[PDB]
RNA sequence: UUGGCGGAAAGGCCUUGGGUGCUUGCUGGCGAAUUGCAAUGUCAUUUUGCGUGGGGAUAAAUCAUUUGUAUACGACUUAGA
RNA sequence: GCGUUGGAUUGUUCACCCACUAAUAGGGAACGUGAGCUGGGUUUAGACCGUCGUGAGACAGGUUAGUUUUACCCUACUGAU
RNA sequence: CUAUCUAGCGAAACCACAGCCAAGGGAACGGGCUUGGCAGAAUCAGCGGGGAAAGAAGACCCUGUUGAGCUUGACUCUAGU
RNA sequence: AGAACUGGUACGGACAAGGGGAAUCUGACUGUCUAAUUAAAACAUAGCAUUGCGAUGGUCAGAAAGUGAUGUUGACGCAAU
RNA sequence: GUGAACAGCCUCUAGUUGAUAGAAUAAUGUAGAUAAGGGAAGUCGGCAAAAUAGAUCCGUAACUUCGGGAUAAGGAUUGGC
RNA sequence: GCCCUGAAAAUGGAUGGCGCUCAAGCGUGUUACCUAUACUCUACCGUCAGGGUUGAUAUGAUGCCCUGACGAGUAGGCAGGCGUGGAGGUCAGUGACGAAGCCUAGACCGUAAGGUCGGGUCGAACGGCCUCUAGUGCAGAUCUUGGUGGUAGUAGCAAAUAUUCAAAUGAGAACUUUGAAGACUGAAGUGGGGAAAGGUUCCACGUCAACAGCAGUUGGACGUGGGUUAGUCGAUCCUAAGA
RNA sequence: AGAACUGGCGAUGCGGGAUGAACCGAACGUAGAGUUAAGGUGCCGGAAUACACGCUCAUCAGACACCACAAAAGGUGUUAG
RNA sequence: GUCGAAUUUGGGUAUAGGGGCGAAAGACUAAUCGAACCAUCUAGUAGCUGGUUCCUGCCGAAGUUUCCCUCAGGAUAGCAG
RNA sequence: AUAUUGGCGAGAGACCGAUAGCGAACAAGUACAGUGAUGGAAAGAUGAAAAGAACUUUGAAAAGAGAGUGAAAAAGUACGUGAAAUUGUUGAAAGGGAAGGGCAUUUGAUCAGA
């Protein structure tokens, strides 16, 4: 007999399976249909997710409640060094799905890169692409044959670049590796683009902009196996359940005489790719710029890092990318920075934010100074020193 | 004597046994076809690696629901254990084998596990005690073990 | 051997030049038998191994240790001459 | 395609009313669903009442109390090698 | 504290044969049969849809020329009086 | 028993240790029982009432007895409700 | 020793240190806890839990068989020196 | 007439499926073709029936032979046979130069029940035929007794706060002993004695195959011994309900 | 649910109706060859994508009895009267 | 819940199976109670359930009639050898 | 003259042959269960003879490997034979949600007859 009284199901059928990404990296699925009047540019970035933080900044929206007030809102800060290329990929259109044809390398790769063609790098004799670079030996006939190629054949043209690992706080030293999709026409010029960046580093700002809708690619953070409960959702049994309330209790009618696949079921949380889009970026910022985490409004000589540092992360000494709100993955985690696949015009995007100001006391408490001399001017004199 | 089915020479082997010994028969199966074929030497410090936890034993057979290590990648498998009940009767047999090759004046170098195998010994009884006032069955599963080391000729 | 074209799974198509063999286009000389009155009467190509020569190149992965962006165990993700 | 509720009374399905709501549609799935629960009701044994029966006892009448067992197998499902 | 993984130890229930579905027909709800869908070793933790899962020759109901406890001017008797 | 002083107004500092009120049904109360699903309103109870009996007796045992219980009793008692 | 106390908690004498262990810290459990705002809307039902609690002082209703109800209810205080 | 509307149900699904549109649909007509354990012909088996042949070298007239027809089968009936234990007779049967039994994707006979042979194993008996006889043939009976699996190295060995370091012993020590430390029972004890009950468990020495659901060098285990001393403590005596 | 007659199933395989106790065909010793029954001959699938005259286009077409359904009423759909 | 009296309890003793004992639940009477346990009568009876052991050959049913305290059985006739 | 599942002494069998035959072929009315009345098993076979494995070697040891005894250890007191279930090893083969079966042939292996 019928369900006695409705409600939504519980969880995303759309999200299936619930299982453990295959990488730590999640895929660029889809990437911006490409307009081939735009100059030739990458249509996503490499980053590393530091962590989060809280800006104010006065409301730009006629008819609200709060134009022209100030809000406090969330932000996501996504270490972002230069990438570097090291190759291009050619993609030939087939009835059968995109096909590469042919990968050309750079000559030289830094072993940043060259650990990630590694499982044990320190005993290793570390010949990758040993024979490849001899391609280069006196005027680069066969590198120039294959880019030829790419030329002549290859609808769709991405580079490949790597993070530089070594600039970020983490450990890990074995740089990520990532397709990125050439956006702005003339393939010739794609491939044109991709030769002469060969070895050479692509800044965040050359690829985003302030205000900019992106969407960020990451793998969420993991739980491990998790009941019904806190996976799906589902409603708590009562108190007087025998057997454990965690549960689902009725798993499925008589009929059909299997647990459908429509049923919330314990298993793996998180670690799950995720592809979010239209988080708006609030800041492009620049490592080399000290005063970081300054405003017009502000003009405090800061960092964006906070006091003590990024909680698990370190301190942010590299371009980043300040989002609105939250993206998935956790800190320390390798996020692709994407740019939207549609124009939004909707007065939520083309709304042009200016930061008054950035929040840097502590994440390691109830930080109450923005600042060490900010601290030094509330408290005085201690013991230690100060 | 009368030893399992074997095919090597006699004169080139020396053998070695143990009966009603109380190891876990399903254990010491698992433990003999890991080394079965093996060399004399390899199979031994194969055993003590296992006795040390840095290789295991791949259960083949009697493995449902044990338990997954990555020490049974080397053998292809995802169960494997570390019987070290087992490894030290084979152990000694194997210790014995070796001793009987050089009585009689063997190669130890050339010698390799040509024949091991595992069979039920009797069972020794015990009780168990179950609710509602019932007795089941606690037994053991003892082993017969037998091995043959042969020298490797061609 | 000259050059060109072919990426949809191209792996093929075309073309230059000389060399060599055959030519049933035509006309001769020699041979075939006994597989006994037929017997698929063995003519193809698929992989593998070995030996003889020539040519070429001179790594990794896993276990163990380690990390916690991971994790019931496996798995994952890190580090280590 | 999408949603179709919160409550008072009653074990209740049903009913009824209060109220919100865009709306408070009807149904099925062994009258879905007890090794999922619960056990208020029904539905053993205790007990009370009314009617009936000479009586033991009866009542699809009322009332009160009344043990809800097992998965480690196979498949299915969820995740994992 | 378990579960989990390991060393040692090591049972039981249950078991025609076994184990993927849809529909059909069929003892009128198939794991097997028919027609389709399909279908790739070996597996780990969970799980409670299904195995009309296990537990017990249904305790309800009916039948038996099968009882027993109990009752009464049933039939037939009897201690006692 | 009282007073001053004292403190991050804490102080039966852990431990230990009644929730309370307004009513209805029901059994007076304390007590008792279905050991292993029912603790109750069921049973008991004091109180009330009825019944039999003066011993050659009432009530009740025993197969029977020169046999027994009440009874080491006697109606303010014993026996049966 | 604390304390009203053969309570709980700690200790002396005496006794024991025996319950298979090691490693991890998933789900679901068992046992123990906490929780913003609301406060029984949950449920058959406040089941479970919470709240109360010692002592001193104050104050204590209906009703009543005058004995109680009663720790009714409802307030305050408590350390150390 | 065909087609369409009328024409709504629950897992996804059924002209059997695919699919088919001057059909691979509907109505109708004509041929060819496909194939049942049916029909025709032939062989072989059996059954039944009708016959021939005791005239010889003729031992199988229950024999041999000729001719025709027929063959489904539960419950059930009958017939002819196969196999087992034992019995009378016989083969002056087989056998320690290997009986019986058992094993044998080796061989042969029979439609079959079964029979025969080879090879291995083995060790003391056994068989063919004519008859006699029965406690004479198993897949079942929630059969009986015994044995054995899968489950499965699985469930689990999680209550009683708790262990740790070192040395000694030993083949071997998480568990034995000593020392050190940390804890607990906390006198209504995890202390010290007894009653019932047990019966040697007490104690020493030796000692670990089994038992102590891990272990074990330890033990209430195993082996061997030692040990319980009364005029006064009990019984014994008294009587109780009662016998 | 109950009768009449016959034929069947039970007691029965075989070919066909996909499947099915009963329908159609046909009943059965072991084989060979031929021919057929019922039913079929696009492919599954043995066998004419045979021949012939028409009809039908369905945004739920139809597709062989038992049999696995559809009606009244309607349509310048189209066909013939 | 109760916890100083209808209190708890040891030992001795009495009551024994249609009997005991019962502050009464058909409770208890050695895990046994709406009649204990043990042995025998007893291989109790069963119109009811289950099973019923080699091969082949030939023939081959009935579920209908009448009667029955008969309706899950039998006798009788029929069908069969 | 008749009876005689008890006792004592005898002779027998178309009887049973260790799950049979008495419950008991054996330290069987035993071990063991029950308060008790009672209930009540399992359990025979080395070999002619212990000739029951001296001695060596590995092991802490049990044991193993040799040696030896014996007709045989394919008889080692866990003892005649030594089935099946179930199991180890070896060898052969096959294996997309069971397996097994029938007809037919291919292939591999194996084999009789002439
Ligand atoms: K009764
Ligand atoms: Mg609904
Ligand atoms: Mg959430
Ligand atoms: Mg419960
Ligand atoms: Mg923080
Ligand atoms: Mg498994
Ligand atoms: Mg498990
Ligand atoms: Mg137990
Ligand atoms: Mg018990
Ligand atoms: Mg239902
Ligand atoms: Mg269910
Ligand atoms: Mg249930
Ligand atoms: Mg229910
Ligand atoms: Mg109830
Ligand atoms: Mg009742
Ligand atoms: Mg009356
Ligand atoms: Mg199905
Ligand atoms: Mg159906
Ligand atoms: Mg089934
Ligand atoms: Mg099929
Ligand atoms: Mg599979
Ligand atoms: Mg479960
Ligand atoms: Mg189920
Ligand atoms: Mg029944
Ligand atoms: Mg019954
Ligand atoms: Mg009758
Ligand atoms: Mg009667
Ligand atoms: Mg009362
Ligand atoms: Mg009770
Ligand atoms: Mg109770
Ligand atoms: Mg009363
Ligand atoms: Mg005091
Ligand atoms: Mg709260
Ligand atoms: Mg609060
Ligand atoms: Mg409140
Ligand atoms: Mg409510
Ligand atoms: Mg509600
Ligand atoms: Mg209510
Ligand atoms: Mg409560
Ligand atoms: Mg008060
Ligand atoms: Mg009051
Ligand atoms: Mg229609
Ligand atoms: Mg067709
Ligand atoms: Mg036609
Ligand atoms: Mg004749
Ligand atoms: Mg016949
Ligand atoms: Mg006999
Ligand atoms: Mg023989
Ligand atoms: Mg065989
Ligand atoms: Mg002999
Ligand atoms: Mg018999
Ligand atoms: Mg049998
Ligand atoms: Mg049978
Ligand atoms: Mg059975
Ligand atoms: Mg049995
Ligand atoms: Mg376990
Ligand atoms: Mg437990
Ligand atoms: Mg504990
Ligand atoms: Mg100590
Ligand atoms: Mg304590
Ligand atoms: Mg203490
Ligand atoms: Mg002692
Ligand atoms: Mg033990
Ligand atoms: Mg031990
Ligand atoms: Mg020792
Ligand atoms: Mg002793
Ligand atoms: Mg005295
Ligand atoms: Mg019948
Ligand atoms: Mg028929
Ligand atoms: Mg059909
Ligand atoms: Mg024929
Ligand atoms: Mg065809
Ligand atoms: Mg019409
Ligand atoms: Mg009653
Ligand atoms: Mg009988
Ligand atoms: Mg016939
Ligand atoms: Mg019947
Ligand atoms: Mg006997
Ligand atoms: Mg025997
Ligand atoms: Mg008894
Ligand atoms: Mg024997
Ligand atoms: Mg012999
Ligand atoms: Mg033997
Ligand atoms: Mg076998």
């Amino acid at each position: 007999s019928h369900r006695k009284y409705e409600a939504p199901r519980h969880g995303h059928l759309g999200f299936l399976p619930r299982k453990r990404a295959a990488s730590i990296r999640a895929r660029v699925k889809a990437f911006p249909k490409d307009d081939r009047s735009k100059p030739v540019a990458l249509t996503s970035f490499l980053g590393y997710k530091a962590g989060m933080t809280t800006i104010v900044r006065d409301l730009d929206r006629p008819g609200s409640k709060f134009h022209k007030r100030e809000v406090v809102e969330a932000v996501t800060v996504v270490d972002t060094p230069p990438v570097v290329v090291v190759g291009v990929v050619g993609y030939v259109e087939t009835p059968r799905g995109l096909r590469s044809l042919t990968t050309v390398w750079a000559e030289h790769l830094s072993d940043e890169v060259k650990r990630r063609f590694y499982k044990n790098w320190y005993k290793s004799k570390k010949k990758a692409f040993t024979k490849y670079s001899a391609k280069y030996a006196q005027d680069g006939a066969g590198i120039e044959r294959e880019l030829a190629r790419i030329k002549k054949y290859a609808s769709v043209v991405r580079v490949l670049v790597h993070t530089q690992i070594r600039k970020t706080p983490l450990a890990q030293k074995k740089a990520h590796l990532a397709e990125i999709q050439l956006n702005g026409g003339s393939i010739s010029e794609k491939v044109d683009w991709a030769r002469e960046h060969f070895e050479k580093t692509v800044a965040v700002d050359s690829v985003f902009e302030q205000n900019e809708m992106i969407d960020a690619i990451a793998v969420t953070k993991g739980h491990g196996f998790e009941g019904v409960t806190h996976r799906w959702g589902t409603k708590k049994l009562p108190r007087k359940t025998h057997r454990g309330l965690r549960k689902v209790a009725c798993i499925g009618a008589w009929h059909p005489a299997h647990v459908m696949w429509s049923v919330a079921r314990a298993g793996q949380r998180g670690y799950h790719s995720r592809t979010s889009i239209n988080h708006k970026i609030y800041r492009v910022g620049k490592g080399d710029d000290e005063a970081n985490g300054a405003t017009s409004f502000d003009r405090t000589k800061k960092t964006i890092t906070p006091m003590g540092g990024f909680v698990h992360y370190g301190e942010i000494k590299n371009d980043f990318i300040m989002v609105k709100g939250c993206i998935p993955g956790n800190r320390k985690r390798i996020v692709t920075l994407r740019k939207s696949l549609y124009t939004n015009t909707s007065r939520k995007a083309l709304e042009e934010v200016s930061l008054k100001w950035i929040d840097t006391a502590s994440k390691f408490g109830k930080g109450r100074f923005q600042t060490p001399a900010e601290k030094h001017a509330f408290m005085g004199t201690l013991k230690k020193d100060l | 004597a009368r030893y399992g089915a074997t095919s090597t020479n006699p004169a080139k082997s020396a053998s070695a046994r143990g009966s009603y010994l109380r190891v876990s028969f399903k254990n010491t199966r698992e433990t003999a076809q890991a080394i079965n074929g093996w060399e004399l030497t390899k199979a031994q410090k194969y055993l003590e690696q296992v006795l040390d936890h840095q290789r295991a034993i791949p259960f083949r057979r009697f493995n449902s629901s044990i338990g997954r290590t990555a020490q049974g990648k080397e053998f292809g498998v995802t169960k494997a254990r570390w019987p070290a009940k087992s490894v030290k009767f084979v152990q000694g047999l194997l210790q014995n084998a070796a001793a009987n090759a050089e009585a009689k004046g063997l190669d130890a170098t050339k010698l390799y596990v040509s024949h091991i195998q595992v069979n039920q010994a009797p069972k020794q009884r015990r009780r168990t005690y179950r609710a509602h006032g019932r007795i089941n069955k606690y037994e053991s599963s003892p082993s017969h073990i037998e091995l043959v080391v042969t020298e490797k000729e061609e």
